[PDB]
C-alpha cells in the first residue's frame, strides 16, 4: 500500500533553484531498499525522465543516475528520518516549468523467474512554474475584418496574472463571439483573442467594440474594431 | 520530438476496437521491453502494460499489449467513454542510455461524428505596428477530436521562434477550440513575402496565409 | 546485495547480463555476453545471471543449438 506525495513552492524565479520533496508512506524506504524517481511534463505536452536515486537504508545511502539531457542541473537525494526523496534543479528557465512527479521504480516479475523494471507507483504530482512576470496590464489591439460573413476581433497582449474577461458592446452582443483561451508565454505573460462572426453586410452600418477588463492590473479597456 | 513515435490522436465510436502503435529502432524497442501508462484527464500517470505484453494490477481485460521488431502496440478493444485518456509508451534507450517516452496518444471516444477545424488568421494591427511588435494570430475552432499540430511558414521555410501554440480546451458543444501566436519584430514581419498558419487534423493539414504588403 | 539489480541503473540487452550484482556504492558493472552454447537471454534485464540452456533421450532430440539470445529447441510424447 505505498503512497506518494509531491511538495514544492508552486513558483519559482529564472536563474534559481528548484527544490521538491516526495513524501513515502505505507513502507519504510530505509528498511531495505528503494528506488525513486522523478519524472515531469510541461503542461499538454509529454512524459520526461528527470532522474533515479537506488537508496540503502542500511549504509543509508544512494546512488544517482540523471538524464544527460539535464546538464548535471538536477540532483536526487534521500532524508531516511522523514521517509523523504528530494530533487534539486538549478538554473532554472522556462523551459523547467511543468508538472513534476515522483515515482517507484520497481522489478516486476513475468512468472517466468525473469523481471523487467516499471514505474509502478505515482504520486499526484506538484506544478513548477518558471516565472519573474509581476502584475502588467494588457495591450488590446483590433483585429480588423478581412476585405457571406466577416470574422473580427480584439487581441488581448501580455498580461498578468489572469484572469481577464472580455465582451462585445458592453454585453449587447452575444451570438458568434468566440473568447479563446489565453495562451503563456514563455516570458511568463498571457495572451488572448476575442473573435465576432458578423454579416459582411453588417460592416459599415453596425459599430462592433470589445471590452476587455484585467482587473489585477486594474486596467480596463473598450476597443472600437473598425475595417481596414 | 521523442526517440520514440506515437500518434497524437487515435479515436472510434463506443464498442469498437483501436491501436497505439509506438514505433522505434534497435537502441530502444528493438533490444529492451515497453512499459505502457495510461493518464486519466487531470490524473498522474498509472502502469498499464508492463514487459510488453503483461497486464498490471487489476487491469481490465480488453487493454492488452504487444511487441514486434521495434514497434510495440497498445490494443484497447470494446471501447469504453471512460477509456478517454492520453497513454504513453516507455522504454530503455541504450544510446542515450536513459529512460524515454514516446509523446503520448489521445484516445477519444467518439461521442459526436468528426470535424475538420475552422482556421482563421489575422495579421499583425497597424496599432501594433507602431507600437514596434508584430504578432500573427491564427484561431482554431469547432474541432473534434480535440487534437491539432500547428506549423507556421515564412514563404515556405519552417519557423519555430516566437511561436506559442495553446493546448486545445473544449468548447459548449464539446468540439475543441485552439490559438496560436507566432510573435515577431515588425522588421521580420516584412522580411518575407508572405507567412502562414498550417493547421493539421486527423491527418489532414489546411493552410491560411497573410502577406506585409496587403 | 542480490543478483536481482534493484541497484542497477542500466539493463543489459538479450544475450548478456550484469558482470556482476550492482552494488549501492560501487561503478556500474559492465554487461557481459552469457555463456554461448550453455547459458542465454532471450530479453532485456538488470541481473548478472543468464538463464541455462534447455535439453532433450526422453523422447526428445535436439533441433536448434541455444544461442545467447534464444533457448535450445528440442524435437521429437
Ligand atoms: C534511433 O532513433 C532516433 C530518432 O528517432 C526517430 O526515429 C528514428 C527511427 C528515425 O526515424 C529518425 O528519423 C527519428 O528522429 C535516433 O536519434 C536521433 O539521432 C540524431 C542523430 O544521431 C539526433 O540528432 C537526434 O536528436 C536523435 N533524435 C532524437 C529525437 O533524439 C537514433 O539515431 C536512431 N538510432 C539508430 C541506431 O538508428
Amino acid at each position: 500500500q505505498l503512497q506518494l506525495q509531491e511538495s514544492g513552492p508552486g513558483l519559482v524565479k529564472p536563474s534559481e533553484t528548484l527544490s521538491l520533496t516526495c513524501t513515502v508512506s505505507g513502507a519504510s524506504i530505509s528498511a531495505n531498499s528503494y528506488y525513486g524517481v522523478w519524472v515531469r511534463q510541461s503542461p499538454g505536452k509529454g512524459l520526461e525522465w528527470v532522474g533515479s536515486i537506488a537508496y540503502r537504508g542500511n549504509s543509508n545511502s544512494g546512488s544517482t543516475y540523471y538524464n544527460p539531457s539535464l546538464k548535471s542541473r538536477a540532483t536526487v537525494s534521500v532524508d531516511s528520518s522523514k521517509n523523504q526523496v528530494s530533487l534539486r534543479l538549478t538554473s532554472v528557465t522556462a523551459a523547467d516549468t511543468a508538472l513534476y512527479y515522483c515515482a517507484r521504480r520497481q522489478l516486476l516479475d513475468d512468472g517466468t523467474g525473469y523481471q523487467w523494471a516499471a514505474f509502478d507507483v505515482w504520486g499526484q504530482g506538484t506544478m513548477v512554474t518558471v516565472s519573474s512576470a509581476s502584475t502588467k496590464g494588457p495591450s488590446v489591439f483590433p483585429l480588423a475584418p478581412s476585405s457571406g460573413t466577416a470574422a473580427l476581433g480584439c487581441l488581448v497582449k501580455d498580461y498578468f496574472p489572469e484572469p481577464v474577461t472580455v465582451s462585445w458592446n458592453s454585453g449587447a452582443l452575444t451570438s458568434g463571439v468566440h473568447t479563446f483561451p489565453a495562451v503563456l508565454q514563455s516570458s511568463g505573460l498571457y495572451s488572448l483573442s476575442s473573435v465576432v462572426t458578423v454579416p459582411s453586410s453588417s460592416l459599415g452600418t453596425q459599430t462592433y467594440i470589445c471590452n476587455v477588463n484585467h482587473k489585477p492590473s486594474n486596467t480596463k479597456v473598450d476597443k472600437k474594431v473598425e475595417p481596414k | 520530438q521523442s526517440v520514440l513515435t506515437q500518434p497524437p490522436s487515435v479515436s472510434e465510436a463506443p464498442r469498437q476496437t483501436v491501436t497505439i502503435s509506438c514505433s522505434g529502432n534497435s537502441s530502444n524497442i528493438g533490444r529492451y521491453p515497453v512499459n505502457w501508462y495510461q493518464q486519466l484527464p487531470g490524473k498522474a500517470p498509472k502502469l498499464l502494460i508492463y514487459s510488453d505484453n503483461l497486464r498490471f494490477s487489476g487491469v481490465p481485460d480488453r487493454f492488452s499489449g504487444s511487441k514486434s521488431g521495434t514497434t510495440a502496440s497498445l490494443a484497447i478493444r470494446d471501447l469504453l467513454s471512460e477509456d478517454e485518456a492520453d497513454y504513453y509508451c516507455s522504454t530503455w534507450d541504450d544510446t542515450l542510455e536513459g529512460w524515454v517516452f514516446g509523446g503520448g496518444t489521445k484516445v477519444t471516444v467518439l461521442g459526436q461524428p468528426k470535424a475538420a477545424p475552422s482556421v482563421t488568421l489575422f495579421p499583425p494591427s497597424s496599432e501594433e505596428l507602431q507600437a514596434n511588435k508584430a504578432t500573427l494570430v491564427c484561431l482554431i475552432s469547432d474541432f473534434y477530436p480535440g487534437a491539432v499540430t500547428v506549423a507556421w511558414k515564412a514563404d515556405s521555410s519552417p519557423v519555430k521562434a516566437g511561436v506559442e501554440t495553446t493546448t486545445p480546451s473544449k468548447q459548449s458543444n464539446n468540439k475543441y477550440a485552439a490559438s496560436s501566436y507566432l510573435s515577431l519584430t515588425p522588421e521580420q514581419w516584412k522580411s518575407h513575402r508572405s507567412y502562414s498558419c498550417q493547421v493539421t487534423h486527423e491527418g489532414s493539414t489546411v493552410e491560411k496565409t497573410v502577406a506585409p504588403t496587403e | 546485495l542480490h543478483h536481482d539489480g534493484q541497484f542497477c541503473h542500466k539493463p543489459c540487452p538479450p544475450g548478456e547480463r550484469k558482470a556482476r550484482d550492482c552494488t549501492v556504492n560501487g561503478d556500474e558493472p559492465d554487461c557481459v555476453p552469457c555463456q554461448e552454447g550453455k547459458e542465454y537471454t532471450d530479453k532485456a534485464h538488470f541481473s548478472s545471471k543468464c538463464r541455462r540452456c534447455r535439453l532433450c533421450g526422453h523422447g526428445l532430440e535436439v533441433e536448434i543449438n541455444c544461442t545467447r539470445t534464444q533457448n535450445t529447441k528440442c524435437r521429437c510424447c
